[PDB]
């Protein structure tokens, strides 16, 4: 596993800021999407 | 060759003596 | 591409096409004959 | 249809086959079979001038290497009013 | 019998050779011998489909070296309708 | 009308497109389009001799490019009257 | 007659050209046309056995370049009775 | 029909089976079967020409790997009228 | 039943011992022994097709050693209408 | 019909020969003759697209070798509504 | 009976030429024709074991080189009362 | 409008993201989804040319890496009165 | 719809043609022929701004080489209020 | 029990086979056959959860030798209520 | 719940698979299983868009594997109205 | 039905696998089980002459590589009354 | 749905774009637009928050690429009621 | 209509020619002219999809090298209801 | 459970330390135990699926070194009712 | 609110700001805390599946520099009937 | 049932994770969860064997990178009486 | 010259083009400009 759930607060900013921030990877039934999906944004 | 929940886990499982 | 139908004197009709295609199909019996009379085809299928 | 094609052949064998492919292959409306004398026989059929097109080329193939062959194959897509005097106009 | 089965022979020993033939092989019946002219003598017989095609075949053979010899030998299975008004009915 | 000129495409938008081509191209009626399964489409036209003949040609050079393709274009200058039990009146 | 005569195709077009060679061709009577699905076509002709073997030759040499192709072309000369139920009497 | 489809064999086991497929096989009606005498059996179908070539053709495949096996296999598509006196009426 | 089971045999004595064979191994009925000529002597079982195909099998294998031997065994599961006006119905 | 089919040539002497041959070859009725300016006629002829072809084909010919020229011969085998307004309907 | 064989083929006319050759051999009875889809016809037959093991043999047989080919033959001499629900009971 | 736009696909995912793109990019009225069969699917919009051109461009763009793709693109702006037959009027 | 398409030819052969080009290629209206003089002719369509771009494009490719040729193809999406005048409103 | 198996294959004669083996092979209870199209069909089973991995055991071994053999071969322990809509409940 | 999520699979078990694993992830209904053709299959869900995108992986994931596999998996947010007239709401 | 179908293996592990085979394949019953001795195990059927073909070859198949293997595979198309004494009526 | 989206773009094109993208990408429904000074331009969209999320993703990739470009994209879920004031109530 | 166009450009006077050439390119209706802050100046027409393209084209062309420039030049074929009401509906 | 596993081995300490290990193993019910005869020992038991899985590879595990060994390890899923009749119900 | 979200942390102080962030951000519960040992303590929330993403994701950020830290972070959209009997109805 | 499977982790959502697949993937019922401190935390599921197969191998798939991870996955078909003394019946 | 009139991301628009054509003039002001948004044209002349 990485070492901290959240990714480095400096490796980047997010897409999207608030509440829409792909920094912390949350397992389970998120809203994430992979490559396997299409439509998305 | 059949797909399902017996497929899942490889490995990570004990105790279990399934035939063959 | 189009030889724009020739007829057999040398003058060009232009327009609608009765003449050969290479994708059409069931009218091609008969389409290299000279058949005398009214000009009805191109000099390119009968070589007139 | 008023257009006129006409097959000539070197005997009967091949007229027949003619005016056979001929009437199958359009419109075309089968009108006389004259034999013109010295072997030579003339298959005429009438219709309009694309479907009679169809029919002369369909028969001048059908008969083309049928016993001694295509003598003269002529399409007249319009005749003059004159001519259908001299012209078969009975079924037979 | 709906199919037609013509032979045209140079000659009138070669064409009744033919028919004899013809009409021994099969099953088919004479219905015409015409003179078209110039030498040719064609004999047409109606026959089933099997039958037209056994008679002409055997035909052709009997007549192919007698006399100036075979112009033509030609099997339709089937004749367009307007066909068979140019067509002989019964021999003459 | 009694010619038939049908074309036939892989898909739906190269039979629409060779339809739209075909009753521009000359008068032609269209009488059907057929779904015959595996994605093959046909359409078929009704007219003239002269008329299919010109609108077929149209038709299948449009429909080349767009698509998958043209599988067939085919021209019958008169139908057999048993045939017509299995070729469409009017488009469904 | 009792023989069947099929012609199978990938395609509706080349389907056509040989239910209207065979029908022409010789005495048969067309019966039925099947969709088997994935672009085969099947054309289902009876008569004769000698009028069902010229036919079929006729369809299969005329729908042969027209489309996809030919697949199958196959006489059965007598017609048991269970297959008639399998086999579509009506035109369509 | 008036066709002759004759098939010789050696034994009642190969003729049986010749039988089964002729008639099976094409629309034919058995007319008899004969022992010829020092194990020769001889089955008789008679039919039309079509036919009778289907008919023969199956039965002549059927019994050639069966028991002693096939000696003759003829087709006369018309017989004679004397024959007919030699030839069996119906089975017996 | 239906099926006949036929077995020709060099002789009389292997044929009445595949008769008695046939008869024990299966419930099959016994309908015809014929005397082909030349040594060849036939005897044919009806039943059901299972029974027959165990009765022949019966059949063959005792009658294999006895006298000049076996000379063929042959099943026909479903026998054509017309080749029953060939097939003894009782023994004689 | 309402197939097009136009002519155009260098002063009026070709125009009007042009107009005759068409006439006269095929079954086609001139509707039209246009002084297009800088010494262009035109003349327009209608019927169906077999007549209409081999009329323009008969009227190129005829008017190329006589005074200053053809300029252009063109068929449109079905036009669209609106182009019916900028022609004429019957020559005045 | 209970017996069950199943002939596979693409395409319909190997499917008939199977269905008459497995009708023919055995006292078997058509109980589905299926269309599967993407070309795959089957052909279901009932019967004893015996007779259904000669009907899927000779199915099998006539089919393999008849148009594009046989898929598989299968028997099951005896089905699941559950699958009798999924199985045909009679044709079309 | 007149126009039409219709995108082919393979499968029906790629054929909801088109329609999709379509009427939200431009004025476009969807008309309907059409299984062509064999995995096409193809959907049919209307409305003015520039409106159906916008459309037509972004539904193809939206839909080509969507599943299986897409197979035609084409812009029809204006149909003739005999194509409008074979157009679904209404999406069901 | 206010976009004005022109289309001027070397003689009206290809004004008509250039005409039915544009009239069939999208939803426009013609507005007049204008025979300029010294074998000019000129014709207007007016329609939407997408419209009239497909269909003089269309005009322009279809009478390139029809006769004398095509002089210009032009498009004005707006034109000014005073220029509105010097414009044909019907056809002439 | 609730567990869901499904075995798919190309063509129905390895479905029919799977199906069987299946039900043979341990307690599950066919539910339903689904023709997908394009070829593949569908045979699915309810029974309790060790019951279904022995029948898919023995049906994918079953149909993988059958004609075109199988595609997939899945075990679903426990299906979610809203799946149940989608799933069929006996043959039909 | 309106966000629309579709998962396309080649073959009914890959379908089944994804339906089943795409509504246990999160609460979407589970709206059509669509028979496209040709062997694809399509499951629509509808629901909120957070529990759509986790439908979605959760099926993607789960019918990668299983048979011939995954085609598409698609999600739109929110469809354009007139796409709906083409969507199932209810699964048969 | 009559026919008797024994199988004899060494154990009682391999007699129940063919016990099981045997029913299952076709459509026979399981009139008895002997220990013979000695090891050996008997399993005797009872069914229509070829269902007991087709089971006991099933049986010898699927027992021969379980255990210590098959020694005997037999069938009795008709078993004499005597015999029938020293059979197992029923199964205990 | 309460939850609040927000794009910051530099210069108003980008603004409209993106609000268009975000409101046709998913379910929130636009709420303002507020020039913040120097070049900022402001969007905020309501709606459920997954929507508001799928929304705002998409809005940020479409606008990106247009004009000076994206400045800002957020999402909060739960505005609290004092920053209700600030934020426009409804687009103007 | 509903097309919008917007260009965008640093300081007054590019946006004045960019709207004077918009307007004056194709039938397009000027919206409005809003001064976002820094130097931005956007000017917005509405019209079709092909007059607006046209506009923003010509109207990117004027502006392009005037003053500081062009910052965008957007085209949007049918914006979202809801976008409607944060644009101008006509130049205070 | 119907299941049924049974183990086989050569004298009786196998078989107590098999019937232990299987009983232990999973849930599964000693049924019986058979004294074959020769030496061998049978002992089965009755479960679920699953049960009888894990204890039959317990048992046959457990013995092979123990004794002169293991002769088989079998496991029937599903016994057909039939073969019910000859298994033990309760050890004695 | 039936969709789950828990955060894991080392310690309670991180846990506390994780549930008062978590609670604070979306439209969520607390439904309890639990001290898992070895110094974990998960925070779990239930809500609708959008309000539990910005929930958890607000959650995470906060705890993650709080304390010795952030384990796990988790949203289950579906929680099945039986797992909710290990779930906190309520907050202690 | 009564065959139980344990899943172990360290954290309490990762059991809640595998708590949540393995009830969703089988017929299990989730019977405790059991704090054995130091951050283990186990939860136990009761069920038939095939059924809590499946359910352990779910959740050890579901779990296994969830959080601070998977710890064991065990199976036991059959517990002692003594051991169901120390199991929990129902979860709190 | 119809060659196709492609799009950004590749696929071919076949039918009915609005794209600027050689004989065709007026509607070549901007032809080649980059306008960002819906597409209507096809990128053989502007380009993406």
């Amino acid at each position: 596993k990485p070492e901290l759930v959240c990714a480095p607060r400096s490796d980047q900013m997010d897409r999207v800021s608030g509440e829409g921030k792909e920094r912390c990877h949350i397992t389970g039934d998120d809203w994430s999407v992979n490559k396997h999906i299409t439509g998305t944004a | 060759r059949i797909t399902g929940p017996g497929m899942l886990a490889t490995g990570l499982i004990t105790g279990t003596p399934e035939f063959r | 591409s189009t030889e724009q139908s020739l007829t057999c004197e040398g003058q060009i009709i232009s327009g609608t096409s009765v003449d050969a295609s290479d994708l059409v199909t069931g009218n091609e019996i008969g389409e290299q004959q000279l058949i005398s009379g009214d000009a009805y085809v191109g000099a390119q299928q009968t070589g007139c | 249809g008023i257009a006129l094609g006409m097959i000539e052949t070197r005997g009967l064998v091949p007229a027949i086959e003619a005016a056979d492919a001929m009437t199958k292959a359009a419109e075309v409306r089968l009108v006389g079979r004259q034999f013109v004398g010295g072997g030579y026989v003339t298959v005429l059929v009438r219709g309009e001038t694309g479907a009679v097109n169809a029919a002369v080329r369909a028969g001048a193939d059908a008969c083309e290497r049928v016993g001694d062959g295509l003598v003269a194959a002529h399409i007249i897509a319009r005749v003059h009013s004159e001519v259908e005097n001299i012209l078969p106009k009975a079924p037979q």
